[PDB]
């Protein structure tokens, strides 16, 4: 029994004390995810929970510290899979849901659905007790800066 | 792109990935994120992957299942499966980015065609293994 | 190898205990004059490329198929249309979900394939691309059809 | 939902799919049809695929690239191919429906699990045929 992560791959300048809370970062996360695999917790929860934790961190492409489209708004994107049933739910182009990886299981568990988009996959979570949230809870100065970057 | 893969003590696979997309992207834009054998992909017959990159060449390519496939059909064992997708295939495409697989019976790999990729490991009661960079 | 196409206009219980004869020709004619074009782009020396986008936009544009015109309803009786085109030359692939106000997916897919960086643009934000490439925009009603509108009221 | 898929005198395959969806659809539902090697995939190497029918199945199955990974990899004709995805792993997880398919070699598939699809092919310079039930 095993778990890996990622926080994206790309053109990675740094120096150890900033490499070193990327470190810390997926260090926690793996190992929260470590404890549960031990403690007989379900490979779905275990992936559901450590990409949880990764969108809650702004350090990583996803939830919190989302980059920006060129209209300067997150549109965010998740899918979750269990590899037993072969069950599937996926959001993409959601604005309003804080863990598109939890509309994800949303969809999998009380949908028969694998994929919703939009404001029809938000409707959806919301109407199962899922929380409106405004889109401006995803930006960072440093997404941001690289939308400027990204421009020229 | 974040992503996790996790093989259980059940020995079941699971696979997840959730994006803010890529910079600057169209709004309305889609990458391999939320597609199903693009971008996230478990199955117990095979693997259990996530992706991060050059969405739409994780699209094109169908990464995730194709690491599954190169597995079942090809008879490939998760490294080989990782390089001929990441190392060749993407690059071939000009498909930039890596991913994260575990297979049915415990095999992990994070391969990476790019400069970095912020990426743990570690298998239930022994200590996790972390990178940014190559090796 | 030697050159082909097939079509289909879906899958399902298609009964013959509820179809008439007169109205399985029609579905007959219907799928046998576009793959007629198809087979005629083929021998011209037309791209399988432009072959699939034409045949899939004459099947979009027949209203007896579930797509573009004579689309199903969803719940909220709103039209929301998906295509994808896919070229097996180069793997480029375009693909737009969720549309409303796009005569014919199947084009709009090819415009994303074609006159973007990106594969799949969905709803609101694909329209706009398209809009913003010169593709008009319509009334999501030209795709409304009695045939469907009721399918729907004896499915609720 | 309908499709197409062409192999043309450069030996060049393509797909497309269009589809309304399912009737009283929750707004905001995708299906396979607009996912690449779900609903619609082609390859040069492989195959031109376009798919109808409970666009879940097709999606977990990832249907239209795994006849190309069949064939590609696991050496199965078109034929086979279509047999094992359409007749086999689609009902296997309650999939109805069925797809059209043209390989690299210019062979016609036209599988469904269904009591019909309404569906017909045709060779360059020849007489097509059309069908909507088996037989
Ligand atoms: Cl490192
Ligand atoms: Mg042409
Ligand atoms: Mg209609
Ligand atoms: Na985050
Ligand atoms: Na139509």
């Amino acid at each position: 029994a095993v778990i890996a992560i990622h926080g994206g791959a790309g053109a990675i300048q740094m120096s150890l004390q900033q490499e070193l809370r990327y470190i810390e970062a997926l260090s926690a996360i793996v190992e929260t995810g470590q404890k549960m695999l031990e403690a007989g917790e379900s490979a779905l929860d275990v992936v559901t929970e450590a990409v949880r934790l990764l969108e809650e961190c702004p350090l990583f492409n996803a939830g919190i510290g989302a980059v920006f489209t060129r209209d300067e708004t997150h549109e965010l994107d998740a899918c979750v899979m269990d590899g037993n049933t072969l069950k599937a739910g996926a959001v993409a182009g959601v604005s309003h849901l804080r863990n598109p990886v939890l509309a994800a299981r949303l969809v999998m568990e009380q949908s028969p659905h694998v994929m919703m988009i939009g404001e029809g996959a938000e409707n959806f979570a919301f109407a199962r007790g899922m929380e409106r949230v405004s889109p401006e809870i995803f930006s960072t100065s440093l997404r941001y800066e690289q939308l400027l970057a990204a421009r020229k | 792109t974040v992503g996790a893969v996790a093989l259980d003590l059940d020995g079941n696979l699971a696979a997840a990935t959730s994006t803010g997309g890529l910079t600057n992207k169209l709004p309305g834009r889609v990458g391999d994120s939320p597609l199903v054998g693009a971008g996230c992909y478990a199955n117990n017959a095979s693997v259990a992957v996530s992706c991060t990159g050059t969405g739409e060449v994780f699209i094109r390519a169908l990464a995730a299942y194709d690491i599954a496939a190169l597995m079942d059909y090809g008879g490939l064992s998760l490294a080989e499966a990782c390089e001929r997708v990441v190392m060749e295939k993407l690059p071939a495409l000009g498909g930039s980015g890596g991913l994260i697989a575990i297979d049915h019976e415990g095999n992990v790999a994070l391969p990476f065609n790019t400069e970095g990729m912020y990426r743990a490991w570690g298998y239930a009661g022994d200590t996790p293994t972390t990178g940014i960079y190559r090796e």
